[PDB]
C-alpha cells in the first residue's frame, strides 16, 4: 500500500545514521579505557544490531522511515501478528481455564469461601499440570454439555 | 404436617426476593393455620443485608 | 408530609420501633404471625424521612417503606 | 470518576457482571460487592492529591535542573 | 434412506413420495411450512426438466451454445396468478382435472410409482442444471457438449485438479 | 394557591424550594394537578407551536443585522479578500484602545466577524442586495405573527382538537410524507431553477418580472413530450466565472458530478435535479397507508402479521401499535434518535462535499460549522435514551406487551449490559497499552520501536472509491472493470477529478494516528451506550431495589441501608453519560481539528509524524496553536483577539466552578446556612427587615443539574475560544 | 419513433389489468387487513369525525364494483410507467 521495504528506505538509513551519531557525541567526553566509554560503547553496537535485523526481516517502511504493520492476514507477515496471537489465546486459555478449575474443586465444600483466602498450594499444584491440555479439554467438555450451567 | 418436610431443598419463586430462582433448606414449617409465612428456609449466600434466613408462604416455594 | 407504609410481611420484631426519633410508629396486636404483632405508622406527619426504620427491617425486602412527599417545616428539621 | 458518582450504579453493573460469571460456573464464593460510601470518598482525594503533587513535582524539577 | 444409522425426524415417516428423510438443518418442522415447500419443490423439478433439453439440444443440432416480451409477461402473469388462486392444498401439487387427456391416474399404485419416479427425476434434473450453472464459470464460453468431448480427450478424471489448485 | 398555581404541593413549602421547583417542573405537563389527556395534547399543540413562533423570529434578526451594519454589498464583489461582518458593538465601558482595535472591515466603527457561514448561503442562493435582506426579514416577522395567531386560535374553546386526532397516526404519515416532505422539495426545485440560476449566470430575476422570463429556451415542451434530456445539453463550462455570463451554459438539470473549478462546491445544477428526484420519490411514497377512501396499508395489521413461524421471537410484534400509540415518550425517543443520526450525517457530508460558493476557502467558518452540528448531535441522542428509559418506567404496561420483543428485550438485560462491558474494556485496554507503548519508546529516544499499524480496511475502501494513492487497484480504481465501464460516461470522470485532487477534505489520505483515534472514538462511543443502556434497563428495578418503579423516574436515593445507595436511579444515569458524552465529541473534534490545521498549514507530515503518542498532541497541538490566543492582552497593549482569551478565562472559571457542587455534598451547607441565620436575626438595625421563605440549601439532585450545567458550560465556551482564536489568528 | 401520445396505451392496458385479473387479489387484501383501529376501535368510532369512510364516492354503478378510486389508483401506474419509457429513450 505504497510502503517500501526496511532495507531500501533511505529515511530508515538517516534515522540510524543519526542516532549513532547523537550516541558517539557523548563518547568524546570521556577516556577510552574508562567504565562509561566501555558501557557507551555497548549502545552504539545494539543500535547497528537492532537495525540490521529490523532491515533483514521484511518490515515495510512509509515515508517517515517507521516500519509499520500488516494485520490484513498477508501471508508474508504471518509473523507480526497472527503468529503471536496464537500464543497469546494458548497461554490466556491456560490461565483461564486453571482459574476455573480451582473453583469448581473446592465449591462442594462446607466453607468454599475460606479456601480463597489460604490458597491450598497442593490441591492447586496438581490443577496446574492439567491446563497444558486445555484446548481439548473444552472441546470435550462442549460438546458433552457441561460447560454451561 | 402442613407443608414440606423439614430438611428438603426448595426454589424460591417470590420475584421481589434477593433468592430468586435459587434453592435453599427447609428450617421449620409453621402448623398455625393462621400464619400467612409459615415456612421457613436457609440459604448459604446471604443478601446485601447480611441476613441469609427468611419466611415465605406455601405457593412462593417449589419442591425440586 | 411523608407517607410511611405497613406490609403483611412483618414479624414484629420491634426493631424499626424502636428505630425511630421521633416517635412515628407503634406496635399493635395481629393474629398473623408468632409473635402475634404488627407495626402501625399514625403520626406520620412528623416523620423527617431518615429511613432508620428501613435499616432495621430484617425480611428479604423491607416490611415497612417510606416514601417521599410534600415537605413541611416538621419534615425538613427547620429550627428557625 | 470515584468523586462524581455513587454507590448504586456500580453493584447494579456488579451484579451483572456476576451473572455473567455465574453463567460459566466462574462464580467466586466471595460475593464481590462495590466500595462503601466513605471508601469512594476516601479513595478519590487520594488519587486527586497524589496526581497534583506529582505533576507539581515533574514539573518543577525538569524545569530548574535545565536552567 | 438418506444415510443409514442416523434417526428420521418424526415429520418424516416414509410414507410421503420420494421421502428419505433428509433434513440436516429441520426446516420443516411447520405443516404450512411443508406443504409450501412440497408444492415448490414440484414446481422446480418441473422447470428443471423442461428446461434441460432446451439448453442441450441446440448445441447438438449445432445452432450454438445457451450462452413479444409484453405478450411473454401477460400469460406468464397470468398463469401464475391463476394457479396461486387455487386453494386445496392437494390439487396444488397436482392439478389433474383435464389436465392430463391421456388418463394416467387411473390406476392408483401406478400413480405412486410415477410420482416417485418424477421426484426422482426432478431432483436428477436440478443438479444437472446445478451442473451447468458452475462449469459455465470455470469454462467461459463452452458449452456442456465441448465439455463432454474434452472428457473424451481424456476420460480419467473430473478435470477439479486443474482449477481447485491452479 | 400561590406559585406555582400547577402544583400544590410546591405551593405550600415555606422554603426557598418552592422557587427552584417551580421553575424546575414547569414544562411536565403530566405532573400537574387536575390533567387529563386531552389537556395534554392540547398543551402540546400550542407549545409547538410557540415553539415555531421563535425559529422565525431568530432568524429575522440575522438577516435584519446583516442588512442594516453589515458588508454584505461589499464581500459579494471580491468574496475572497473581505471579512464578513455579523452586527457592530456598542459598549461604553470600551476603552480607546479598544475601540481602534475592533474597527475592521470597510465599517466606520468596532463590528463583529461572522463565522456563521450565512454570507455564503445567502450569495449561492440568489441574493445580491439589502434590499432582499430586508424583504426576508419582513416575511419572516409576519410569519412569526401567524405562528403566534394559529397557536391563540388553537387554545380557545371552540377550536380544540379531539383526543382521536392526534392519534389518527395513519393520516398524518400520509400528509407529512407527500405533503411537507414532497412539496417542499418541488418547490425548492422551482426556486433554483427559476432564481438561483440564472442569478448565478448574470441574469437578475424578481417578483416583477419571473412571469416575463423563460428559465430554459423551450419552455415546458420538452417536460410533457418526454424529451427530457434536453434539459442537460450545453452545460456550464469549466472557465465560468460564478456571478457573471463568461462561459455560462444553459441546462438546468444535469448529473455531472465534482466541484466548480472556481468555488470548489457542487454544481447548482446538480442540486436542482437531486431535489426533483427526492420530491418525485416522496411524493410516490405518501400514498401507502389507508384513509377515508377505502385503499391503502392498515399499520395495525402490518406489525401484526410479522411473525416468525419457529416462534424464535415470541409473539414478534403483536401489541407495539397501542403501544407506541398510547405512549407520548415513546414517540419522542424515536425522534431524537433518527434526528441524531440525521445531525451527525449532515455534520460528515457539509465538510467534505461543500455546497456553498467560496465557503472551502473560509477556514475559521467550516470549522466552526463542524464542531457546532457534532456537539449538538450527542445531546440529542442522550435525550433519546433518556426518554426511553422514561418511557420504561411510566407508559410501560406488561400485560399489554407479554412474550413480544419488548418483554424480551426486558428478559434478558443480563447479557446485553455484560457484553457491551467486555467491548469497552478491550477496546480501553488495548489502545492505552498502545499509546503508553509508543509513548516510552519515543520517550527512550528509539522512535523506530513504535507499535503502528496500517488501516488496511478504510485504505481499501477508500482505493475502491476511485482514490490511487495506495494502489490497491480495485473497483472503481480498476479500469476494466465492470463497475467503471457502467458509469464511465455519466458521473465517473468529474468524481474521479475530484477525488484524486489532495488539496480539499474529500477522502483525506490516513495512517496509523487515524487508526488509533478511531479506536478510541468507538471505545467512547460503546462506553456512553453502555451506561445509557444499563439505565434504561435497570430503570424498572434491579435485585438492590426490586420497587423502582413506585419511586419514579427522578429521586435522590434510598437512604445509607444494604450498604449504601447513591445514584441508584434512573435520571443518575443520564447524568453520568453527559461526561462522556463530552469526552467523546472532544476527542472527534481535537481529531479534526488537528488534521485539518495541519493540512491547510502545508506541513501534513507533522500530523503523520507526531498523532502516534501522547506528547505529541499535548506539545504540538494545545501548547504550540495557544500562542497567539494567550497574547490577546499583555502588560504592553492588546489587539482584536482580546474577547477570545476572556472567554477562555471565563470558561476555564465556570469549568472549575462546578467541581464545588459536584464535589462536596449538601449536609455540611445546611449547617453552615444555620449559622448564617441566627447571625442575621441576633444582629441590630439588620434584623428589622425578615425573609418571607425561609432559606435552605440545595435538594440532592438539583445539586447534580447545577454541576453539570457549569461543567457543560465551560467546556463548550473553553473549546469555542480555543478553536476561533487558534484557526483565525493565522488564516482570518 | 412512436410519440409521447400513443405511448400513454400504458394507461389503458393498467386499467385493463386492474379491473379484469388483478381486482379480485385487491379486494381480498382490503378486507382483510381492514380499517384501522386505536385501541380496538376505528377511527371514526372512536371520536375523530372526520376520519368517516365516504360511502357516496365508493357508490357506483359497475357489475363488479369498480370505482373512480381504483380507476385513479391504476391510471396513475400507467402515466407513470409511460414517463418510464419516454424518458430511459431518448438519451
Ligand atoms: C480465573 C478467573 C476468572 C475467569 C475465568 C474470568 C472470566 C471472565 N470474566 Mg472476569 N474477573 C476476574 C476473574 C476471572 N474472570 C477477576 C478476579 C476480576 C476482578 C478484577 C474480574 C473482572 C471482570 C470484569 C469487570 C468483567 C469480567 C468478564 C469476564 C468474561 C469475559 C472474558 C474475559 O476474560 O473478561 C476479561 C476479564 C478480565 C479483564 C479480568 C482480569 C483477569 C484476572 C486478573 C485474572 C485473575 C485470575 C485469578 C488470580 C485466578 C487464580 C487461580 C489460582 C487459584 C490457581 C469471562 C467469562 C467480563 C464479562 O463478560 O462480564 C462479566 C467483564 O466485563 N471479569
Ligand atoms: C422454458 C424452456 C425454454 C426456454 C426459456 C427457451 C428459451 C430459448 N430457446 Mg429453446 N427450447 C426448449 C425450451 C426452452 N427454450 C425446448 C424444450 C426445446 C426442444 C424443442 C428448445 C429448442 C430450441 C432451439 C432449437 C432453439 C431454441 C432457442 C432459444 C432461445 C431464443 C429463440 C427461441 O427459439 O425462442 C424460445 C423458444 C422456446 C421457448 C431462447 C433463449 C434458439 C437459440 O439457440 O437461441 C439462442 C434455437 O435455435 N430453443
Ligand atoms: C398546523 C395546523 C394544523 C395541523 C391545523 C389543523 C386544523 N385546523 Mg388550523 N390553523 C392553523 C394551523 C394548523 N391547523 C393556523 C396557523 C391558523 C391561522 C390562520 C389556523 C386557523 C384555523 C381555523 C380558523 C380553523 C382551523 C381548523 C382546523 C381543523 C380542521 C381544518 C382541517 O384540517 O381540514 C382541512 C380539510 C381539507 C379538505 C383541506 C384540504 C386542502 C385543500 C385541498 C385546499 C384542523 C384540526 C378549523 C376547525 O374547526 O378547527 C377545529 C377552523 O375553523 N384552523
Ligand atoms: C400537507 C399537510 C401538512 C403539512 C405541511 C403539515 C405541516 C406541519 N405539521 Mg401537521 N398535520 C397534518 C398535515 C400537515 N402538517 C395532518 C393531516 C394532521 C392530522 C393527522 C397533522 C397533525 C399535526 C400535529 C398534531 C402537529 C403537526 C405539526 C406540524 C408542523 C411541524 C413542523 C415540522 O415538521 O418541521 C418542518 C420539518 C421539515 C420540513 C423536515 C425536517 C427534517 C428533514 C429531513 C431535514 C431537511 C433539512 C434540509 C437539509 C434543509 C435544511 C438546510 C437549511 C437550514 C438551509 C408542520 C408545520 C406539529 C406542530 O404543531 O407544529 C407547529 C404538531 O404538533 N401536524
Ligand atoms: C424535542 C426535544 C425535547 C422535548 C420536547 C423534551 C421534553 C421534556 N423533557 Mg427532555 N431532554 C431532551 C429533549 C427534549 N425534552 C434532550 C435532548 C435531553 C438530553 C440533554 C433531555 C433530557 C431530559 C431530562 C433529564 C429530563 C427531561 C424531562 C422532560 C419533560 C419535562 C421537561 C422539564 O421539566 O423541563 C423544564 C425546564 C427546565 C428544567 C429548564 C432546564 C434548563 C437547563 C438547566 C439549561 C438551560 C418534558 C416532557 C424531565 C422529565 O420527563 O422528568 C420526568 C427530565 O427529568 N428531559
Ligand atoms: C482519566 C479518568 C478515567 C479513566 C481512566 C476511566 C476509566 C474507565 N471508566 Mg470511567 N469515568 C470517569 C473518568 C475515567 N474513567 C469520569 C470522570 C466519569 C464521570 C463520573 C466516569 C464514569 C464512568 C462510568 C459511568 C463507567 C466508567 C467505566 C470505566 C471503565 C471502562 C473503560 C475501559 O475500557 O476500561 C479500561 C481500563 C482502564 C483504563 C484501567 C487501566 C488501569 C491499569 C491497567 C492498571 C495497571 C496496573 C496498576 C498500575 C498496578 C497497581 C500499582 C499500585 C501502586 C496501585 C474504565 C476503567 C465503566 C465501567 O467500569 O464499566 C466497564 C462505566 O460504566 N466510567
Ligand atoms: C496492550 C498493550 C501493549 C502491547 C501489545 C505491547 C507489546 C509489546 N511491547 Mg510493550 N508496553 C506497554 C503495552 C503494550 N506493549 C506499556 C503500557 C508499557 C509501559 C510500561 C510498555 C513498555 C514496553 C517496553 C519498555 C518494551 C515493550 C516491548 C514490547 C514488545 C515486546 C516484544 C517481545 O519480544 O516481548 C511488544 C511488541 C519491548 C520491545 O522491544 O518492543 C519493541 C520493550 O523493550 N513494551
Ligand atoms: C473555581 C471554583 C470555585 C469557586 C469560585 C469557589 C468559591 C467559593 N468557595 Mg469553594 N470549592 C470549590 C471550588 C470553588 N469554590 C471546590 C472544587 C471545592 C471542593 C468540594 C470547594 C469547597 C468549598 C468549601 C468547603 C467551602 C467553599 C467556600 C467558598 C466561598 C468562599 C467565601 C467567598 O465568598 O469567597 C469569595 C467569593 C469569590 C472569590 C467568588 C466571586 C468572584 C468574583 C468577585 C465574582 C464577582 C461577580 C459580581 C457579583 C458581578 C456579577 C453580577 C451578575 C449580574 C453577573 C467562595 C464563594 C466556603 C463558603 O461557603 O464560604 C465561606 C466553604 O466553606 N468552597
Ligand atoms: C453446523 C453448525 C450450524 C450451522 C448453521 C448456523 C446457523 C443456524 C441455522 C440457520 C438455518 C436457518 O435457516 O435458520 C432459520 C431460523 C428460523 O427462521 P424462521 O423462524 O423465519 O423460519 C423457521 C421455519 O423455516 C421453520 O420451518 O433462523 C433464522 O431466522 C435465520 C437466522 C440467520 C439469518 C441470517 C440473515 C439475516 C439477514
Ligand atoms: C445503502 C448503503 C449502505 C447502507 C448502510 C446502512 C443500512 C446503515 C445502517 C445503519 C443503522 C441501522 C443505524 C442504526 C442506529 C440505531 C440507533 C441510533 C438506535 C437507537 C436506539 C434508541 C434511542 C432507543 C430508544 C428506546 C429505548 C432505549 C427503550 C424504549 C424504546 C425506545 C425506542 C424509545 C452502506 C453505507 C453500507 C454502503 C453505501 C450504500
Ligand atoms: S423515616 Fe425516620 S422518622 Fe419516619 S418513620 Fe422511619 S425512622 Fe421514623
Ligand atoms: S417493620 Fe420491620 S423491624 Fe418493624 S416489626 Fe415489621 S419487620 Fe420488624
Amino acid at each position: 500500500s505504497g510502503l517500501t521495504p526496511c532495507k531500501d528506505s533511505k529515511q530508515f538509513a538517516k534515522r540510524e545514521k543519526q542516532q549513532i551519531k547523537k550516541l558517539e557525541s557523548s563518547l568524546k567526553l570521556y577516556a577510552p579505557e574508562s567504565a562509561p566509554a566501555l558501557a557507551l560503547n555497548a549502545q552504539i553496537e545494539k543500535t547497528k544490531r537492532r537495525f540490521d535485523n529490523y532491515g533483514k526481516y521484511g518490515l515495510l517502511c512509509g515515508s517517515d522511515g517507521l516500519p509499520h504493520l500488516i494485520v490484513n492476514g498477508d501471508q508474508r507477515h504471518w509473523g507480526e501478528f497472527i503468529t503471536p496471537g496464537i500464543l497469546f489465546l494458548y497461554i490466556a486459555g491456560w490461565i483461564g481455564w486453571v482459574g476455573r478449575s480451582y473453583l469448581i474443586a473446592i465449591s462442594g465444600e462446607k466453607k468454599p469461601a475460606m479456601k480463597e483466602i489460604i490458597i491450598d498450594v497442593p490441591l492447586a499444584s496438581r490443577i496446574i499440570f492439567r491446563g497444558f491440555i486445555w484446548p481439548v479439554a473444552a472441546y470435550r467438555e462442549f460438546l458433552n454439555g457441561d460447560l454451561i450451567a | 404436617p402442613i407443608g414440606p418436610k423439614r430438611g428438603s431443598k426448595v426454589k424460591i419463586l417470590r420475584r421481589e426476593s434477593y433468592w430468586f430462582k435459587n434453592v435453599g433448606s427447609v428450617v421449620a414449617v409453621d402448623q398455625d393455620p393462621k400464619t400467612r409465612y409459615p415456612v421457613v428456609v436457609r440459604f448459604a449466600k446471604v443478601n446485601y443485608a447480611n441476613i441469609s434466613t427468611n419466611n415465605y408462604a406455601l405457593d412462593e416455594v417449589e419442591e425440586v | 408530609s411523608h407517607s410511611v407504609k405497613i406490609y403483611d410481611t412483618c414479624i414484629g420484631c420491634t426493631q424499626c420501633v424502636r428505630a425511630c426519633p421521633t416517635d412515628v410508629l407503634e406496635m399493635i396486636p395481629w393474629d398473623g404471625c408468632k409473635a402475634k404483632q404488627i407495626a402501625s405508622a399514625p403520626r406520620t406527619e412528623d416523620c423527617v424521612g431518615c429511613k432508620r426504620c428501613e435499616s432495621a427491617c430484617p425480611t428479604d425486602f423491607l416490611s415497612v417503606r417510606v416514601y417521599l412527599w410534600h415537605e413541611t417545616t416538621r419534615s425538613m428539621g427547620l429550627a428557625y | 470518576m470515584f468523586l462524581f458518582s455513587g454507590r448504586g450504579y456500580w453493584q447494579e453493573l456488579i451484579e451483572s457482571i456476576v451473572w455473567a460469571h455465574n453463567k460459566l460456573k466462574v462464580a467466586p464464593a466471595t460475593q464481590p460487592r462495590a466500595l462503601s460510601i466513605i471508601q469512594g470518598r476516601a479513595v478519590g482525594v487520594t488519587h486527586y492529591l497524589l496526581g497534583g503533587i506529582a505533576t507539581t513535582w515533574a514539573f518543577f524539577l525538569a524545569r530548574i535542573i535545565a536552567v | 434412506h438418506w444415510m443409514p444409522g442416523e434417526p428420521r425426524p418424526a415429520y418424516l415417516d416414509g410414507s410421503a413420495p420420494g421421502d428419505f428423510g433428509f433434513d440436516p438443518l429441520g426446516l420443516g418442522e411447520v405443516p404450512a411450512n411443508l406443504e409450501r415447500y412440497k408444492e415448490s419443490e414440484l414446481i422446480h423439478c418441473r422447470w428443471a426438466m423442461l428446461a434441460v433439453p432446451g439448453i442441450l439440444v441446440p448445441e447438438a443440432l449445432g445452432y450454438g451454445n445457451w450462452v413479444i416480451l409484453a405478450i411473454e409477461f401477460l400469460a406468464i402473469a397470468f398463469v401464475e396468478h391463476q394457479r396461486s388462486m387455487e386453494k386445496d392444498p392437494e390439487k396444488k401439487k397436482y392439478p389433474g382435472g383435464a389436465f392430463d387427456p391421456l388418463g394416467y391416474s387411473k390406476d392408483p399404485k401406478k400413480l405412486e410409482e410415477l410420482k416417485v419416479k418424477e421426484i426422482k427425476n426432478g431432483r436428477l434434473a436440478l443438479l444437472a442444471f446445478v451442473g451447468f450453472c458452475v462449469q459455465q464459470s470455470a469454462y467461459p464460453g463452452t458449452g456442456p457438449l465441448e465439455n463432454l468431448a474434452t472428457h473424451l480427450a481424456d476420460p480419467w478424471h473430473n478435470n477439479i485438479g486443474d482449477i481447485v489448485i491452479p | 394557591l400561590r406559585f406555582p398555581r400547577f402544583s400544590q404541593g410546591l405551593a405550600q413549602d415555606p422554603t426557598t424550594r418552592r422557587i427552584w421547583f417551580g421553575i424546575a417542573t414547569a414544562h411536565d405537563f403530566e405532573s400537574h394537578d387536575d390533567i387529563t389527556e386531552e389537556r395534554l395534547y392540547q398543551n402540546i399543540f400550542a407549545s409547538h407551536f410557540g415553539q415555531l413562533a421563535i425559529i422565525f423570529l431568530w432568524t429575522s434578526g440575522n438577516l435584519f443585522h446583516v442588512a442594516w451594519q453589515g458588508n454584505f454589498e461589499t464581500w459579494v464583489q471580491d468574496p475572497l479578500h473581505v471579512r464578513p461582518i455579523a452586527h457592530a458593538i456598542w459598549d461604553p465601558h470600551f476603552g480607546q484602545p479598544a475601540v481602534e482595535a475592533f474597527t475592521r472591515g470597510g465599517a466606520l466603527g468596532p463590528v463583529n466577524i461572522a463565522y456563521s457561514g450565512v454570507y455564503q448561503w445567502w450569495y449561492t442562493i440568489g441574493l445580491r442586495t439589502n434590499e432582499d435582506l430586508y424583504t426576508g426579514a419582513l416575511f419572516l416577522l409576519f410569519l412569526s405573527a401567524l405562528s403566534l395567531i394559529g397557536g391563540w386560535l388553537h387554545l380557545q374553546p371552540k377550536w380544540k382538537p379531539r383526543v382521536s386526532w392526534f392519534k389518527n397516526a395513519e393520516s398524518r404519515l400520509n400528509h407529512h410524507l407527500s405533503g411537507l416532505f414532497g412539496v417542499s422539495s418541488l418547490a425548492w426545485t422551482g426556486h433554483l431553477v427559476h432564481v438561483a440560476i440564472p442569478a448565478s449566470r448574470g441574469e437578475y430575476v424578481r417578483w416583477n418580472n419571473f412571469l416575463n422570463v423563460l428559465p430554459h429556451p423551450q419552455g415546458l415542451g420538452p417536460l410533457f413530450t418526454g424529451q427530457w434530456n434536453l434539459y442537460a445539453q450545453n452545460p456550464d463550462s469549466s472557465s465560468h466565472l460564478f456571478g457573471t455570463s463568461q462561459g455560462s451554459g444553459t441546462a438546468i438539470l444535469t448529473l455531472l458530478g465534482g466541484f466548480h473549478p472556481q468555488t470548489q462546491s457542487l454544481w447548482l445544477t446538480d442540486m436542482a435535479h437531486h431535489h426533483l428526484a427526492i420530491a418525485i420519490l416522496f411524493l410516490i411514497a405518501g400514498h401507502m397507508y389507508r384513509t377515508n377512501f377505502g385503499i391503502g396499508h392498515s399499520i395495525k395489521d402490518l406489525l401484526e402479521a410479522h411473525i416468525p413461524p419457529g416462534g424464535r421471537l415470541g409473539r414478534g410484534h403483536k401489541g407495539l401499535y397501542d403501544t407506541i400509540n398510547n405512549s407520548i415518550h415513546f414517540q419522542l425517543g424515536l425522534a431524537l434518535a433518527s434526528l441524531g443520526v440525521i445531525t451527525s450525517l449532515v455534520a460528515q457530508h457539509m465538510y467534505s462535499l461543500p455546497a456553498y460558493a467560496f465557503i472551502a476557502q473560509d477556514f475559521t467558518t467550516q470549522a466552526a460549522l463542524y464542531t457546532h452540528h457534532q456537539y449538538i448531535a450527542g445531546f440529542i441522542m442522550t435525550g433519546a435514551f433518556a426518554h426511553g428509559a422514561i418511557f420504561f418506567i411510566r407508559d410501560y404496561n406488561p400485560e399489554q406487551n407479554e412474550d413480544n420483543v419488548l418483554a424480551r428485550m426486558l428478559d434478558h438485560k443480563e447479557a446485553i449490559i455484560s457484553h457491551l462491558s467486555w467491548a469497552s474494556l478491550f477496546l480501553g485496554f488495548h489502545t492505552l497499552g498502545l499509546y503508553v507503548h509508543n509513548d516510552v519508546m519515543l520517550a527512550f529516544g528509539t522512535p523506530e520501536k513504535q507499535i503502528l499499524i496500517e488501516p488496511i480496511f478504510a485504505q481499501w475502501i477508500q482505493s475502491a472509491h476511485g482514490k490511487t494513492s495506495y494502489g490497491f487497484d480495485v473497483l472503481l480504481s480498476s479500469t476494466s472493470g465492470p463497475a467503471f465501464n457502467a458509469g464511465r460516461s455519466i458521473w465517473l470522470p468529474g468524481w474521479l477529478n475530484a477525488i484524486n485532487e489532495n488539496s480539499n477534505s474529500l477522502f483525506l489520505t490516513i495512517g496509523p494516528g487515524d487508526f488509533l483515534v478511531h479506536h478510541a472514538i468507538a471505545l467512547g462511543l460503546h462506553t456512553t451506550t453502555l451506561i445509557l443502556v444499563k439505565g434504561a434497563l435497570d430503570a424498572r428495578g434491579s435485585k438492590l431495589m426490586p420497587d423502582k418503579k413506585d419511586f419514579g423516574y427522578s429521586f435522590p436515593c434510598d437512604g445509607p441501608g444494604r450498604g449504601g445507595t447513591c445514584d441508584i436511579s434512573a435520571w443518575d444515569a443520564f447524568y453520568l453519560a453527559v461526561f462522556w458524552m463530552l469526552n467523546t465529541i472532544g476527542w472527534v473534534t481535537f481529531y479534526w481539528h488537528w488534521k485539518h490545521i495541519t493540512l491547510w498549514q502545508g506541513n501534513v507530515s507533522q500530523f503523520n509524524e507526531s498523532s502516534t503518542y501522547l506528547m505529541g498532541w499535548l506539545r504540538d497541538y494545545l501548547w504550540l496553536n495557544s500562542s497567539q490566543l494567550i497574547n490577546g492582552y499583555n502588560p504592553f497593549g492588546m489587539n482584536s483577539l482580546s474577547v477570545w482569551a476572556w472567554m477562555f478565562l471565563f470558561g476555564h472559571l465556570v469549568w472549575a466552578t462546578g467541581f464545588m457542587f459536584l464535589i462536596s455534598w449538601r449536609g455540611y451547607w445546611q449547617e453552615l446556612i444555620e449559622t448564617l441565620a441566627w447571625a442575621h436575626e441576633r444582629t441590630p438595625l439588620a434584623n428589622l427587615i425578615r425573609w418571607k421563605d425561609k432559606p435552605v440549601a440545595l435538594s440532592i439532585v438539583q445539586a447534580r443539574l447545577v454541576g453539570l450545567a457549569h461543567f457543560s458550560v465551560g467546556y463548550i465556551f473553553t473549546y469555542a475560544a480555543f478553536l476561533i482564536a487558534s484557526t483565525s489568528g493565522k488564516f482570518g | 419513433l412512436s410519440p409521447s401520445i400513443v405511448i400513454s396505451l400504458s394507461t389503458g392496458l393498467s386499467l385493463f389489468l386492474g379491473r379484469f385479473v388483478f381486482f379480485n387479489f385487491q379486494r381480498e387484501n382490503v378486507a382483510k387487513q381492514g380499517l384501522p383501529e386505536q385501541n380496538g376501535k376505528t377511527h371514526f368510532e372512536a371520536g375523530d369525525d372526520r376520519a368517516k369512510e365516504y360511502v357516496s364516492l365508493l357508490k357506483s354503478n359497475d357489475p363488479i364494483g369498480f370505482n373512480i378510486v381504483d380507476v385513479l389508483a391504476w391510471g396513475s401506474i400507467g402515466h407513470i410507467v409511460a414517463y418510464y419509457i419516454l424518458a430511459t429513450s431518448s438519451n
